[PDB]
């Protein structure tokens, strides 16, 4: 830091030089602040010039909350021979803060002549709109006649950024004059403006010709000619005769034609299932509608006994498992009974221990010839995170070769893994997949600008917003924190400190959720069941834990946000006591107070770092993975006040750091591993099906005693 | 003595 | 049943498809790569209920036409189990032949794991043949004798011709496929 300094003076003397000035100032900040903050105002009066100079200053700005905007202006305005490449440096820039705001603003500069950027001009009062009601007209009006200056147009990406500026009459209007050949984004926007307009007579000449000339086949398309088709009053029978194949659209519209014209449904719908029993989809496609009760009233398929369960809702199936239990048909394929067994076994779930452990047993049975079946793998991992079973789920979520955004998605599972070195690794790995895909969207939307891919912008520009402070990618550091301080290591530590100083408005803020909690229900009704035990708000306290541990400066905002979070914060009751300790220890380390409030806040510390006090982590349910993620906290937390007593020494933190000695031994004997064993070893299961129970137990067993081992011995 | 810097 | 243009929020609810073991997830980069440069050969198949993903065909054109080898080109194909054996996959190869752009384009190109027999089918009834062996292509370990072949990490690199060899015992090794 102090030789980078030096460095800089050197380099300011020698240009006695812009961008080193910048650079200087900004480490003065580091070092610092309201000196640096003047230094960039009183660069930012003189003209930058540079483009680098100016792309640094406009980051300083972002950094500390207008300013940033002005520099680029400014510049644009005094030369306007490069206003160019400022304007694309500003764009570029402006990607990468996540800044889409400022889109219009820059794209009106750089339009004040090419055709391209009048495309990104008009395009930018769509992506404004999608924000203020009040200035609304005023946008729409703005971008609707940008587009008009540019007619005709030359290809869809251009009609379609039109159409978002039109009303469904006018894009009718439009679409039915376009001479260019439309592309499915325009023909799907072309049918749904005529449906809108009730322009039926239209509606159904397109859709004839689509269909039927076409030979499209779309199931969307045949609703709006059979709708368009009463609506000019064709009959039943015009329509209907015009269906002859048996494919699996027509056989389905046959039902939603007999909806349409209030006829009987119950033939049509037993003429789908004599047709469609033996495929898996039958059931998806026909419970849809409501079907008759006779048709309930109705093998060597299977697909046939999957589907008829299915309607009847048979609860009960372990009878067809071992009719079909013999995995047959292509390797990397699904034995489709398994879809009645994870029927039978969600319902079998009560969340008491014996029936985890019991469902976990066959749903490895059943693993053990249907090899690559998702569903019963992301259920096994939801049974495994009920226990203290915590290094079991890791390899079933790799052995899924979950990678890249599927982790935005789905790295949840591993909330109860356990804190080895090994998963920190995977852990880092995982933020690996943030950093890049940080990147590569941010390159993506620059060259869809580039190129002229408006249909696929604002998905680029969404995906991006959906990435930037999701609970999934807070979640990833707030793992990373705890493991790396539970064990000594700090390779990343560091690193990842920085990246919450740097991100503080992301953190304190809302984070956005894109988990899937849907994919392990596909093609079963989502009861009330087991969840794998997430708790976003402790995920939010923990990193305001460590961003006001590091804090160097003044830690009393982030520990306002801290204690209105704690406040609303819906706690078991050792997560309130926990939070509550964190304040304290946080307070006394890392605030001015008068030597009264600190006793209070240490005698409250001496009052509950005791054992027989921080018991109540200990869930009455020994087996309940509560255990050991209560026991995880508490082993960050002491780690914790190690760390504050070497930052912030103190004869209180002597006093702590002595008072969380004896915690080991005397958890260990509380002996809780022991009392697992004896319950496990206690249990009696009559399973619905042979299966070896004795090595599910032998495994769960040893899964439990090594994780609640290293749990203690960190303590 | 000088300093470091130089 | 439906088909629709694929956009890239589509990722964050592509799980049902894309755990199945066949079924590779790519970079973001990759991804959005295609919906930038062929962005009408990307699109999924929508259930009749909720608007759920079936699958989806990922598509490319790629060559030189002075060598021959303009052609389209198939990175992905997948349908949801409980959509298969329906003519699903079929439905959406074949809307691909009727794109103006891919007609006109000489073939189309695909690489299919040597043990995926439900794949080979697939293209087989499809008029697909099979142009060479790549040899390692779905493998970590990058290998240089192309008569060392493995069935569980080769590849069949199939082609049909379109309207614009006679050998699956052709051994390539991945990096001599260039274009
Ligand atoms: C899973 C998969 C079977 C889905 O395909 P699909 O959409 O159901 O294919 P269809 O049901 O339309 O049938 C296609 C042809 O393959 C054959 N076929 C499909 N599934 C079959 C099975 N389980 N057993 C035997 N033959 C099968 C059929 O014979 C059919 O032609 P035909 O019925 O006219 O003879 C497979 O084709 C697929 O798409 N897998 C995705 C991932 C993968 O394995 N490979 C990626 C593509 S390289």
């Amino acid at each position: 830091y102090t030789y980078a300094q030096s460095l800089i003076t050197k380099k300011l003397a020698k240009s006695p030089l812009f961008y080193h000035v910048l650079q200087n100032e900004i480490h003065l900040k580091s070092g610092q602040e309201l000196a640096i903050k003047k230094n960039l105002e009183l660069l930012n009066r003189y003209p930058n010039d540079p483009l680098t100079i100016e792309k640094l200053s406009d980051f300083f700005s972002k950094m500390e909350m207008k300013e940033s905007s002005l520099v680029y202006e400014n510049a644009i305005k005094k030369y306007p021979v490069s206003t160019e490449t400022l304007c694309l440096s500003w764009f570029d820039n402006s990607i990468e803060k996540y800044d889409f705001k400022v889109f219009n603003r820059i794209f009106m500069y750089l339009n004040k002549k090419s055709r391209l950027h009048t495309l990104w001009y008009a395009f930018s009062f769509h992506l404004l709109l999608q924000e203020e009601t009040d200035k609304a007209s005023l946008y729409n009006s703005l971008g609707k006649k940008l587009m008009e200056g540019l007619q005709p147009f030359e290809n869809t990406q251009e009609i379609y950024v039109y159409t978002l500026f039109l009303s469904s009459k006018e894009i009718e209007q439009v679409l039915s004059g376009v001479t260019l050949p439309l592309d499915l984004e325009l023909k799907l926007l072309y049918m749904k403006a005529m449906k809108e307009n009730a322009s039926f007579e239209a509606l159904h000449a397109y859709t004839e010709k689509l269909l039927f000339k076409e030979k499209f086949d779309d199931f969307d398309t045949w609703k709006l000619w059979i709708l368009s088709g009463k609506e000019i009053g064709k009959s039943f029978e015009e329509l209907d005769q015009k269906l002859t194949l048996p494919t699996r659209n027509i056989s389905l519209l046959k039902i939603e034609l007999d909806i349409l014209y209030s006829r009987n449904i119950e033939t049509s719908v037993e003429n789908y299932y004599q047709k469609f029993n033996t495929k898996l989809c039958c059931y998806a496609d026909l419970s849809q509608y409501e079907l008759p009760t006779s048709f309930i009233g109705s093998e060597e398929n299977l697909i046939t006994v999957v589907n008829n369960r299915k309607f009847v809702n048979q609860t009960d199936n372990w009878d067809v498992y071992e009719r079909f239990s013999t995995k047959e048909g292509a390797e990397y394929d699904s034995n489709p009974v398994n879809e009645l067994t994870l029927r039978t076994i969600v319902s079998d779930l009560d969340s008491s221990p014996q029936n985890t452990i019991k469902n976990i047993v066959l749903l490895k049975h059943l693993l053990e010839q249907d090899k690559y079946n998702y569903k019963l793998k992301l259920w096994l991992m939801k049974l495994y995170s009920q226990l203290n079973t915590n290094d079991l789920i890791f390899p079933i979520y790799n052995g899924l070769k979950i990678r890249m955004t599927q982790h935005e998605t789905l790295n949840y599972y591993l909330t109860t893994t356990n804190p080895s070195k090994i998963n920190l690794d995977a852990w880092v790995d995982i933020y690996r997949f943030y950093l890049t895909s940080k990147q590569e969207i941010k390159e993506s939307i620059i060259q869809g600008f580039d190129n002229g891919v408006f249909n696929k912008l604002e998905g680029f520009i969404n995906f991006s917003k959906r990435m930037q402070n999701s609970i999934s990618l807070n979640f990833t550091v707030a793992k990373i924190l705890q493991i790396s301080t539970i064990l000594g290591t700090d390779g990343y530590l560091n690193y990842f400190i920085h990246y919450l100083k740097t991100n503080e408005a992301l953190i304190v803020s809302d984070y956005t959720d894109n988990r899937d909690f849907k994919s392990e229900w596909n093609g079963l009704e989502k009861i009330d069941c087991i969840d794998v035990p997430v708790n976003d708000v402790a995920t939010k306290l923990k990193l305001l834990v460590y961003s006001i541990v590091f804090e160097d400066q003044d830690a009393s905002r982030l520990l306002k946000v801290f204690n209105k979070i704690t406040s609303n914060a819906k706690f078991s009751v050792f997560d309130n006591l926990l939070y509550k300790l964190y304040f304290n220890l946080l307070k006394i380390t890392k605030t001015k107070l008068n030597p009264q409030e600190t006793q209070s806040l240490y005698n409250y510390l001496q009052k509950n770092l005791k054992t027989d006090k921080l018991k109540i982590l200990i869930p009455e349910n020994l087996l309940s993975g509560e255990l050991t993620q209560n026991l995880t906290n508490l082993v960050e937390f002491i780690k914790i006040v190690k760390l504050l007593a070497k930052r912030h020494p103190s004869s209180y933190m002597n006093q702590l750091v002595n008072l969380v000695k004896p915690f080991g031994k005397e958890f260990k004997n509380l002996k809780l591993v022991q009392r697992q064993h004896e319950i496990i070893d206690s249990m009696d299961f009559e399973p619905p099906i042979s299966v070896d129970i004795s090595q599910t137990k032998l495994e769960i067993k040893s899964s439990i005693e090594d994780c609640v081992v290293a749990l203690l011995n960190s303590l | 003595m000088d300093s470091e810097v130089a | 049943t439906s088909i629709k243009p694929f956009q890239m929020e589509d990722l964050f609810e592509l799980n049902p498809v894309n755990l199945d073991p066949l079924t590779e997830n790519f970079n973001v980069s990759f991804y959005s790569q295609y919906l930038i440069e062929w962005p009408q050969l990307f699109y999924k198949s929508v259930e009749t209920p909720n608007g759920q993903a079936s699958g989806y065909m990922m598509a490319k054109t790629e060559g030189q036409l002075s060598k021959k080898e303009w052609h389209t080109h198939i990175t992905a194909v997948t349908v949801l189990d409980q959509y298969r054996r329906i003519g699903l996959a079929s439905k959406l190869c074949l809307e691909l032949e009727n794109l103006t752009q891919v007609k006109d384009t000489l073939f189309i190109d695909l690489f299919v794991k040597v043990t995926n027999t439900l794949g080979r089918i697939l293209y087989e009834k499809l008029g697909y043949s099979v142009f060479r062996r790549v040899v390692g292509y779905y493998g970590r370990e990058i290998q240089k004798d192309r008569n060392k072949i493995d069935d569980s990490v080769d590849a069949f690199d199939m082609r049909k011709l379109l309207p614009r060899e006679n050998g699956e015992k052709v051994y390539v090794l991945p990096n001599e496929i260039v274009f």
